[PDB]
């Protein structure tokens, strides 16, 4: 789909969960498996200004 | 004046012999209606009659001049027994065609160097330069008698229709009556007129022949090619007119309109609509073709 | 060297135009002057080209070469955040055009104006009564392409006139029309009538080719006229077996290498100003691409 | 707040560049064929009209005999006549430093940067050219035009009948189009060249090479200043923040 | 700021190889990753440009305009340490190329492909199995000259090929042989054959040279013809006599109504692919030369 459609980039106090989510991420993200899914390259891989 | 050596140097050098001819605007007043623009486009083809048919088409520029001395010549500058044609436009609506004639010309070639002619088409005194690089009566009348020979066989066409049903009528517009007077029966008064115009109408950019002429199969079959002249000569007739009805609900209107198919429609005020048939052989079509193509 | 210009809006836009402008993020478009505060009718394109009036691409290439053009960094209903391009430094860019040509790497860009659609890249605000036009940004050989179309339209619908329907029905719609890429064909917008503009650019061509024609080589002359008949070539696909007689007429003088010498001479001194006649639009170098991103590093 | 302009240093002999001419004129170089290491032979513009032939009265005063000059330049004649001269002037920039010499002279100009002086903590200069043989070409052909950020000044040297003759040209557009606006301006002395070409052979048809000398402050304008030589009264345009950048000789016709 | 990157080679480097190097230090390199460390077929131009694959001469044009120049700084045992170049950093040269070419004070360089022999140009490395292969870099009029002289050499060449008594081969020797610059004599030896096979470098620009001069008084006449109006510029109805008669006496429709545009189109192609050749590719200016030192200050 769209890249951002409910894709809120503002800085949430995420939690950290143990378990692995990269498995195989690249490629799922090529298809299309879940909709709504931004890519953020490092220089704007940072917090959001409020 | 730069006009002659601009082609002696692009076309002069495509074409051999050149005849270099300024018009006075009073010889222009013929052609255009109410309006003095410039003639860039103006395209002049020859035409020569009893032996065979033929036209080469190009631009000669014309400016407006005050160069001659003479204060007269003021204005614009741009086997004998034939025709020459000028074909006028601009980017609004007005297409004129000018008849030029030779033995004005090879006379007038006789020593600013410039001498007066006179039109045989349309008389008036034109004025030739000569720079220092330098069977009668049947020859006009074809493109008359050719044309008013269509007239009447589309005239005719229109009878053997009404030989179809039964000589009286039929309304395919929906157009009301101005009113249902009594003394409205008299319509033959009408299309006895409509055979008056018709055969005394004739000229180069009739409907039909605009008609004849058709770019593409389909838009053509979607559009229709109409001309009203209006009864019994009062005021200038209007040819060509598209329609990409009215006319029928305004009186002094016989409607004629034509499809590329070659079929016509003679309308009269009323909404009255008589279908006519067109004939055209190869030899007509090869003329058309030619000279408005 | 702090780029940063705010332009401060009139009136409050609306929900429905916040959206699409938003999405519009990180696109080129021009600015009329060099200040901190601008109008807004300076910041749309659609000054130069409103739409009542007549479509003139090359003053619109006249119209974007002088006006400095910008980046639109932030969307605000009551200003349009912007900074600008110094020659001379080194700033992200992003494409997300509806004419969409995927951007190599190390490939040149070109900035154009909008020749494709005039809905796809542009959006009126009817609530401040303009339109903003996006400029048209493509990768250099195919920008060269459709400006080479546009000039040769601008010959050939002055050509046709009128009397041939032969010519009418190929040549206006066909080399003209269509700009073809790989897997894909996009229109092009034809002006009705060819208008101002080009005509001055073609006169400046036609004495470059007038001054070239004076001073041709005739050893490569022969050496078209020998190949085309006595071998055959990818190249001479165009020509067959036949030569044009022109070159059979000017192919009667022998060879010589004096005159052949200084004639390559004087040519090399005016086919460097071709490059000049010919670009038009400012240059921007990649450097770096992201097609995951459609964000690239400009130069 | 750019790094520092890259310098460029120059031995002129002394009798052929005087010690009087002020701080920032543009200056050009012409190059020898067997020695160079010697005299560099520099050009300034005032020097150009009287190796071309009230600017006439000045450019006699500061000069003296020519035929150093005609010296320096032997084949002038043969360089006009095959539109060879515009390949042998190269663009300098402008004047910055002249430690003064009896026999040869120094010469310190700015090839390329913004335009500037060494000793202090980099005071600036400007860049001074005379009003006679200078054509604004933006009020000459004069909505409305945007006001673009940078002016370019050019330079075009141009046959005429009367010898070449050197031009400076002042304009913001565009690259693109100062080469078609000039074509529109040099159209009448154009049309004066060509009575006698038809004898004479192709290479003679080049009328003229443009380079861009460099990119000044623009939306500014410039001043009027004069010369304080002792007869001058010579009007002189200047312009501040000048950023050179000498291009390639561009051919117009 | 620090911009100096290094190749590590895969094996050790024989002496030979090390003072080859140590020769040619302060030289330039085609660069083929923006970053620098990456593996040694890179920075190599071997790929273009191979003993194997006759190589054409545009696809090293197009493959210098878009890949970076880089400066060698150092060569140790298993290292390159080489030295990127960005427009607004000033750099230092020594001419080690071979053919000594002598570099004025202010003058133009430009990196233009060798057209000399491979044994000259490049050095093999047996040890990496590899071939690092140097552009040239010769000042802008003797470059312009030199391709002048090379274009009508092949054309000489091909055209005595074909016919054999209409070109001298001595004539065309005393001429292209030498160029002179300023009082300095260069005797710079031609490409040694063209063969009945595609040809060393050449032969592919000569051929588009062709193709177009024979296209442009074609294409020449018919826009002169078509751009007549009111408001074209005055100055070409004064080059209308400029042109030769024969030239002038083409009819148009001789040559077919499509094909008009299918020629004025592929001249219109040659043309602008053609012109920005002439510009002589990447190109830098030099502040000052020091001969005796043979080192170059340049930007």
């Amino acid at each position: 789909m769209a890249s951002n459609e409910g894709v809120e980039n503002r800085p949430f106090p995420y939690l950290t969960v143990d378990a692995d989510l990269l498995s195989n991420l690249r490629q799922s993200a090529a298809e299309g498996l879940f909709h709504s899914f931004d890519l953020l390259v490092g220089k704007d891989a940072r917090e959001a200004g409020i | 004046m730069d006009v002659h050596i601009d082609n002696q140097v692009l076309s002069g050098l495509g074409t051999p012999l050149l005849v270099h001819l300024f018009v006075p605007d009073t010889v222009m007043a013929e052609l255009c209606p109410n309006r003095v623009p410039n003639c860039e486009g103006a395209w002049c083809q020859t035409l020569f009659s009893d032996r065979t048919g033929l036209t080469r088409v190009c631009r000669v520029f014309a400016a407006r001049g005050m160069l001659p001395g003479r204060p007269s010549h003021r204005g614009t500058f741009t086997n004998p027994f034939h025709v020459a044609a000028l074909r006028f436009y601009d980017e609004g609506g007005l297409v004129g065609e000018l008849q030029i004639y030779y033995l004005s010309l090879f006379e007038g070639a006789k020593r600013a160097l410039v001498r007066g002619i006179a039109h045989i088409f349309s008389p008036h005194a034109l004025y030739v330069v000569t720079y220092p690089e330098l069977s009668i009566l049947g020859a006009p009348e074809r493109e008359f008698r050719f044309l008013i020979s269509v007239a009447l066989r589309i005239s005719a066409s229109f009878r053997e229709k009404l030989a179809m049903q039964a000589w009286t009528a039929q309304q395919e517009i929906p157009v009301v009556i101005p009113t249902s007077y009594s003394r409205i029966y008299k319509n033959s008064d009408l299309i006895r007129e409509a055979f008056f115009t018709v055969q005394t109408r004739v000229s180069w950019e009739s409907c039909w022949v605009k008609a004849t002429i058709s770019n593409a199969p389909k838009t053509p079959d979607a559009c229709l090619w109409i001309d009203s002249h209006p009864l019994y000569e009062e005021g200038a007739s209007a040819w060509g007119k598209v329609i990409d009805v009215a006319l029928g609900t305004d009186g002094h209107c016989v409607h004629l309109a034509t499809t590329s198919d070659g079929q016509a429609f003679l309308v009269l005020p009323g909404g009255f609509v008589i279908k006519g048939q067109l004939a055209l052989t190869p030899e007509e079509r090869g003329y058309i073709l030619a000279r408005h193509g | 060297m702090d780029l940063k210009v705010v332009v401060s809006l009139s009136s409050r836009l609306y929900t429905d135009e916040i959206a699409k402008m938003q999405q519009r993020i990180g696109c080129i478009l021009p600015l009329a002057s060099t200040h901190g505060t601008q109008n807004v009718q300076g910041l749309g394109l659609g000054q130069v080209y409103s739409l009542e009036t007549v479509p003139d691409y090359v003053s619109m290439y006249n119209y974007l070469s002088d006006c400095t053009l910008a980046v639109l960094d932030e969307v605000s209903v009551d200003s349009l955040i912007l900074t600008k391009i110094v020659p001379g430094q080194t700033y992200a860019i992003k494409n997300k055009y509806q004419p969409f040509f995927q951007w190599h790497g190390t490939g040149s860009l070109s900035v154009m104006p909008p020749v494709f659609g005039r809905e796809h890249a542009t959006v009126k605000l009817e609530s401040n009564d303009v339109d903003i036009v996006f400029p048209m940004v493509l990768p250099t050989p195919i920008a060269e392409e459709v400006l080479q179309k546009i000039l040769l339209f601008n010959v050939y619908s002055r050509v046709v006139m009128q009397a041939p329907g032969n010519a009418d029905m190929l040549d206006v719609h066909m080399h003209l029309g269509s700009v073809s890429y790989l897997g894909h064909h996009y229109e092009l917008a034809l002006p009705e009538v060819p208008g101002p503009l080009g005509l001055a650019l073609l006169d400046n061509l036609s004495l470059y080719f007038c001054i070239m024609v004076t001073l041709l080589p005739r050893a490569s002359m022969r050496l078209v006229r020998g190949l085309i008949r006595h071998e055959h070539h990818d190249l001479l696909n165009l020509f067959q077996e036949m030569v044009p007689d022109e070159i059979a007429r000017i192919d009667l003088d022998d060879l010589s290498v004096a005159d052949d010498l200084s004639r390559m001479r004087v040519m090399m001194t005016y086919l460097q100003s071709l490059a000049s006649l010919f670009n038009l639009g400012p240059r921007l170098a990649t450097a770096a691409y992201s097609q995951e991103t459609l964000t690239a590093t400009c130069w | 707040g750019w790094r520092p302009p890259v310098f460029g240093d120059f031995l002129i002999h002394a009798s052929s560049f005087n010690n009087a001419e002020a701080t920032g004129t543009p200056l050009f170089q012409f190059k020898q064929s067997d020695p160079f290491s010697g005299v560099d032979a520099v050009f300034t513009p005032l020097s150009l009209f009287i190796l071309m032939n009230g600017l006439t009265r000045m450019a006699n005063l500061l000069y003296d005999s020519p035929a150093t000059l005609a010296d320096l330049v032997p084949d002038f004649g043969r360089l006009v006549a095959d539109r060879r001269f515009h390949n042998f002037i190269t663009p300098v920039g402008p004047l910055v430093e002249n430690i003064k010499s009896t026999y040869l002279n120094k010469i310190t100009t700015v090839v390329h940067g913004p335009v500037v002086s060494k000793a202090i903590p980099r005071s600036t200069v400007k860049v001074t050219v005379p009003q006679e043989a200078f054509v604004d070409l933006d009020a000459w052909l004069s909505g409305l035009q945007p006001c673009p950020a940078d002016a370019r000044l050019y330079v075009a040297l141009t046959y005429e009948e009367a010898g070449p003759r050197f031009t400076f040209f002042q304009s913001s557009r565009g690259h693109c189009q100062i080469m078609n606006i000039l074509r529109i301006y040099y159209s009448p002395s154009i049309m004066h060249r060509y009575a006698v070409v038809q004898p004479l052979h192709i290479e003679e048809l080049t009328f003229g090479a443009v380079a861009c000398l460099g990119t000044f402050s623009a939306t500014d304008g410039w001043r009027r200043s004069a010369f304080n030589y002792r007869g001058s009264s010579l009007p002189v345009v200047e312009i501040d923040s000048f950023y050179s950048n000498v291009s390639d000789w561009e051919v117009i016709l």
